[PDB]
């Protein structure tokens, strides 16, 4: 009863801003987005995700959600007296007896701000009234009398889709900002039990309705939902992105775009790619927003640089290593050691030692080409090393035992185009060369057009950012 | 030749723009008066590069 | 999905996979490696033999073709391994002198097969080829001999200075 | 709805008019420095 | 040669020594090093930026 | 008085690195325990070396001596602070508590850092924290104390003691793979003649050369080793590595490899190097090969295989994995056995760093200047 | 932030990356025994 005043304070600090302030920031505002309380409220949703939200236990049971959802009314200027009601109900938790009125009694509590009066006209108060109670209910998924209620609370959020689609006005720059979060929690609670089936068409038509009339933070986030949907399950509709690539917003949330490029980097990694996939993995890597969230870059980075492992030109990756990730990369450290080593028995004994964590990865694409990566590491090293090597030297240095499969190796390496190396054809016996004096002057200034044209692009972008 | 010798003093102004907490009066707004000159310089460089292939044949 | 277990399940995937391997795809191979991965390494020789066979094909052996053809009818993969012989031979048409010096009759006999039909003669009279004296060359220079890098980048300087104009 | 959405968004594009307000500030600064 | 007393290449595969040295490039050295210092200065300014931001 | 305790640190390293005759560690630990009351050697040998074959009571008696010693130290703690002492009560207790178990340490540093008053109060405190660190292969103690020192000790200090702090910094710089600032801080040679910190000025020379044959480029090589004949009047006592350095100018690769094996074993059997000495030797290898090839191009490894000993296959795998280690741009074959002089920075790299950084930092500030708005 | 699925989850340390790069070359006599091999 002395700690629940801290949810009592932060609860009023949240819906003061949200209800009164963003309702006044919805009345006449939003020239581009003057709803700064929307980003303030998403900051407070991250604040309720740091802390306990409001009333999970808090030394009592079920105090705020029966309390504050009453009597908003939006009327004559003595509705700060309804705020005074909200404030002076707080003798119940400290003084009186707390009673259980959440997760069961919420079904008319959500209908209370509609059945008081014709409160107001805008939907962000309705999204408030169905989000700010019900998002404090989702992160307790103990699957007993709590997850069927997340299910029904997000059925009320599907009614919030209905009252997002037929609400009379660019309130989507608040409701899609909240709906990004809560539709991720939709996908979470729906897939804590089974794969979601008609929620796919929910998501399809929800992407459809956000097409042009209000195309603001909805398309990219629902596309992240759709992408991770097609990622977690069988892989049939990546041709949909190959035919309907409409994936380019303002890239607003500045981390949504980062992890979006990460997810589609995993896509192009699993389709087939080295180059474009590793460069968008690199751009998402350097577009890591901060390290203010403990060890969340780490597992996702273990799966990020799988393609760089598949390059073969990677050293040990240890600068990323969280020490709490060490006990999980007990396979992965020896795996990049098996990348640095050319042993074959160790190449399959790391697999024979860690196939279960390789299934935890669940990417066969790595081991279906990692032997080929070992022989390409060999050919890159030794073909960069010597001018006129023999195929027998490298062959029976890497246990090939015959000339003709070394010929097929050198031939498919010419076909893969690393070095000039040809064969002094009598019985093999490579006659070859390196390549210095290739070119060095007009060829840099070919790329310097892209250098400085990229620089002047960022000049004009800083100009259009200086405009703000 | 003088460009590599001139920019390296105005380049000391960001070292003087190290005015972190509260230390900045007028920013010594002299970072310019070299760029425009650099512009003209390489502008004419590209001009003449053109005029070579243009006039010469 | 809860169906009775399909009889030809193991080799319908193999028909599709060997047809894919014949028509030279690049990513449907990997969506095949993703739709049913768990039955590939433990069992299913109709799939376990083509996927390690692909590892051997892009490992560097067109002779594992014949080592394998020791036993792959596999209910009429015979047409598809004939198309696999075709993708041996036209990839020889590419990869016979990509950047080689020269081959002779015997390297034709090793990399190619069927010692001399009118089909390697058709190669020598179909790709623009010089059948040298028991000898081979791609051409007399093999590269078609690969002198002005200035004026095109001068036009680049035109639009480059132009884009540096109109902006500050 | 049918033919009533685009010019509202065009007045929304008067953020470009706000860009003109910014360039107005600019030319104010410049004109008065030149007055100096 | 190791101490700049001599500048050039000798030979035993051909037994023919050749002398050469043309170091000075004020453009590259000067401008590049000045730009390096500029990078350091921008690194400095990064913290003024991150501060005035938050 | 850390020189004998530096020898005790070497005793701990002998206990640590060579597990050949664990009784030898027990030997010198019992020898250091039978006098000087040094019981910490005896627990240290009990743990890692033999479990004290016969020292159950033969050193428990001197442990009780150390117990009475510590108890009378902590009693004079109050007997002397009964009188007025300008932090000198706590100074005496920290000095005498810097012998037995970590009890002495916890009654040493918990009673000085609180009332460390003047330069000496921390001068000796940081010297002896360097010693308590160096007893093991520590770096937290021997440089965290230098941090406190920066806050506490010098403030102008002496023309004598401050050079000693700097030589501590250089001594760890050679202890760690900081292959330059050691010799930089060991460039004094006029202020480290003999001290209770200098376990041996000849060992000073050892630590110095084991960082100067790398820090000192050929000009700095001759500057400090040749020109700086001040260390020569003393390094006259260790001519092996000296003559190695002499060849290190004329580039005599045969004796390079002889002394290379020699110094390899030496570092293999020398303190604060056990888990790291791997690179130094192959680094000497690649660095010498750099200049050797830099001689000219139309040359062979076989012509140098003589200097390599029989080094055709040796350097075959060696330089294969070295260029594989991304080292020493050059050209060499087996069927041709090439040598090369190449890699001019002012060819493209002196122009490639340009974008290497003006794109790294460009996009750094870009994304940095992206979240300023989004 | 880490709002993704991922919430599911110098002594020698400086020289250690090179050490694992040194983990493939004669870790630390056959060098010196090669002298008498010829």
């Amino acid at each position: 009863p002395p700690p629940p005043p801290a949810p009592q304070d932060v609860e009023m600090k949240e819906e003061a801003a949200t209800g009164g302030g963003s309702t006044g920031e919805a009345d006449g505002k939003t020239a581009a987005a003057a709803a700064e309380h929307s980003q303030r409220e998403l900051d407070t949703v991250t604040l309720e995700d740091i802390k306990e939200h409001v009333k999970q236990l808090e030394k009592a049971v079920s105090g705020k959600e029966p309390r504050f959802v009453l009597r908003a009314l939006r009327m004559l200027p003595s509705t700060s007296r309804r705020l005074n009601h909200y404030v002076l109900y707080k003798a119940v938790q400290g003084f009186f007896t707390s009673n259980n009125a959440t997760r069961d009694f919420l079904l008319p509590f959500l209908e209370e701000p509609m059945d008081t009066e014709a409160d107001l006209q805008f939907r962000p108060r309705t999204g408030k009234a169905a989000s700010t109670p019900l998002l404090p209910e989702v992160e307790a998924y103990l699957q007993l009398l709590v997850v069927i209620f997340m299910m029904n609370s997000k059925r009320y959020k599907e009614a919030q889709k209905i009252s997002d689609d037929l609400m009379q006005t660019q309130n989507r720059r608040a409701l899609d900002l909240v709906a990004a979060k809560c539709y991720y929690y939709h996908a979470r609670v729906y897939e804590f039990l089974d794969k979601l089936d008609v929620v796919r068409s929910f998501l399809h038509a929800r992407l459809r309705t956000a097409t042009l009339r209000h195309d603001a933070d909805g398309q990219a986030t629902l596309l992240n939902l759709l992408l991770r949907n097609y990622l977690h399950y069988s892989l049939y509709d990546q041709a949909e992105k190959l035919v309907s690539k409409s994936v380019f917003p303002e890239q607003a949330n500045n981390n949504e775009w980062a992890r979006y490029l990460y997810y589609t980097g995993r896509i192009k990694a699993i389709q087939l790619e080295y180059s474009e996939a590793r460069r968008t993995m690199t751009n998402a890597l350097r577009k890591a927003p901060q390290h203010t969230a403990v060890g969340f870059k780490q597992t996702v980075h273990k799966l990020l640089i799988v393609v760089e492992l598949l390059l073969g030109e990677i050293p040990d990756r240890l600068q990323f290593r969280q020490p709490s990730l060490k006990r999980s990369l007990m396979p992965y450290f020896l795996l990049t050691q098996a990348v640095r080593t050319g042993n074959l028995a160790k190449f399959n004994q790391v697999l024979d030692q860690f196939g279960e964590k390789f299934q935890a990865d669940g990417t066969y694409t790595l081991i279906i080409r990692l032997r080929h990566n070992v022989i390409k590491t060999g050919v890159r090293m030794i073909s960069l090393s010597y001018s006129r090597i023999s195929l027998a030297d490298i062959a029976q240095k890497l246990q090939l035992d015959s000339p003709e499969d070394a010929e097929f190796i050198v031939a498919k390496a010419i076909r893969d185009g690393v070095i000039e190396a040809s064969i002094n054809h009598e019985k093999g016996y490579v006659q070859s060369k390196e390549m210095i004096d290739i070119y060095s002057t007009r060829e840099p200034q070919l790329a310097f057009h892209q250098r400085i044209s990229f620089c002047l692009d960022i000049h004009n972008m800083s100009v259009k950012a200086m405009r703000f | 030749n003088y460009n590599k010798a001139v920019e390296e003093e105005d380049k000391m102004t960001p070292e003087q723009l190290a005015i972190k907490n509260v230390g900045k009066q007028d920013p010594k707004r002299h970072l310019e008066e070299h760029v425009d000159v650099l512009m003209t310089s390489n502008i004419v460089q590209c001009l003449a590069a053109m005029l070579d292939t243009v006039v010469f044949k | 999905e809860q169906l009775p277990e399909s009889a030809y399940m193991h080799q319908l995937l193999g028909l599709n996979l060997l047809f894919l391997l014949s028509q030279n795809r690049v990513a449907e191979f990997h969506t095949e490696l993703e739709r049913l991965p768990a039955k590939d390494i433990q069992t299913n020789v109709y799939i376990k033999h083509p996927v390690s066979l692909e590892q051997y094909l892009m490992e560097g052996s067109y002779n594992k073709v014949f080592l394998a053809k020791g036993n792959i009818p596999a209910e009429s993969y015979t047409f598809f391994i004939d198309i696999l012989l075709d993708t041996i031979r036209d990839e020889i048409a590419g990869c016979i002198e990509k950047a080689y010096e020269k081959i002779l009759f015997t390297e034709a006999t090793r990399i190619l097969f069927f010692n001399t039909p009118k089909k390697m003669t058709d190669y020598a009279k179909k790709r623009g080829w010089v059948l040298g004296p028991n000898n081979y060359y791609s051409f007399a220079s093999q590269q078609q001999k690969p002198t002005i890098p200035s004026t095109e980048l001068a036009k680049q300087v035109i639009e480059y200075a132009r884009q540096l104009e109109m902006i500050v | 709805y049918l033919s009533k959405i685009e010019e509202l968004q065009l007045i929304v594009n008067d953020k470009s008019q706000n860009l003109r307000r910014l360039q107005a500030q600019r030319n104010e600064l410049n004109a008065k420095v030149r007055l100096l | 040669i190791l101490d700049k007393k001599f500048h050039g290449i000798l030979d035993q595969g051909e037994g023919v020594l050749i002398i050469f040295d043309e170091p000075p490039v004020d453009k590259t050295y000067e401008a590049a090093l000045e730009t390096i210092q500029n990078m350091s200065k921008v690194v400095d300014s990064l913290y003024n930026k991150a501060k005035k931001l938050t | 008085p850390k020189n004998p305790d530096l020898r005790i640190a070497q005793l701990r390293f002998l206990l640590s690195l060579p597990e050949h005759r664990g009784d030898a560690a027990v030997r010198d630990e019992l020898m250091a325990a039978v006098r000087d009351n040094n019981m910490a050697p005896y627990y240290e040998a009990l743990c890692k070396s033999l479990d004290w074959q016969i020292d159950v009571d033969l050193l428990n008696k001197m442990k009780k001596a150390n117990e009475d010693e510590l108890k009378r130290l902590d009693e004079e703690l109050e007997d002397a602070e009964k009188n007025l002492g300008e932090s000198e009560i706590r100074d005496a207790m920290m000095a005498k508590a810097e012998i037995g178990d970590k009890e002495g340490a916890l009654t040493a540093f918990r009673k000085t850092y609180d009332k460390t008053v003047a330069l000496g109060h921390r001068l000796d405190i940081v010297f002896y924290l360097l010693r308590i660190g160096l007893f093991y292969m520590d770096n937290d103690l021997i440089t965290r104390n230098t941090e406190k020192a920066k806050s506490l000790i010098e403030e102008g200090g002496d023309w004598d003691r401050r050079n000693r702090l700097k030589v501590y910094q250089g001594l760890y710089c050679v202890a760690i793979r900081d292959f330059k600032q050691a010799a930089e801080l060991f460039l004094d040679t006029v202020s480290t003649f003999t001290s209770y910190e200098l376990m041996d000025y000849k060992t000073f020379v050892t630590y110095t050369v084991y960082v100067s044959m790398i820090a000192l480029e050929r000009p700095d090589l001759r500057e400090k080793v040749i020109k700086g004949a001040e260390i020569l009047e003393v390094l006259h006592s260790l001519p092996a590595v000296r003559q190695y350095l002499f060849s290190l100018y004329e580039c005599r690769y045969s004796v390079f490899f002889q002394s290379l094996a020699v110094v390899e074993q030496e570092m293999k059997k020398d303190w604060l190097f056990a888990p790291h000495y791997r690179y130094y030797v192959r680094e000497m290898r690649i660095h010498a090969y750099s200049q050797l090839l830099e001689s000219y191009r139309s040359l062979t490894l076989g012509y140098m295989a003589e200097a390599f000993g029989v080094g055709v296959e040796f350097i075959d795998q060696e330089l294969s994995r070295f260029i594989a280690a991304g080292r020493l741009h050059c050209k060499i074959d087996k069927v041709n056995e090439i040598v090369e002089t190449n890699r001019p920075d002012s060819k493209n790299w002196q122009y490639q760093e340009t974008i290497k950084k003006g794109d790294l930092l460009l996009n750094r500030v870009q994304k940095l200047s992206r979240v300023i708005n989004m | 932030m880490s709002e993704k699925k991922q919430p599911v989850d110098e002594d020698n340390w400086d020289d250690d990356n090179v050490e694992d790069d040194f983990s493939n070359q004669l870790r630390a006599e056959k060098h010196g025994y090669k002298m008498e091999t010829s």
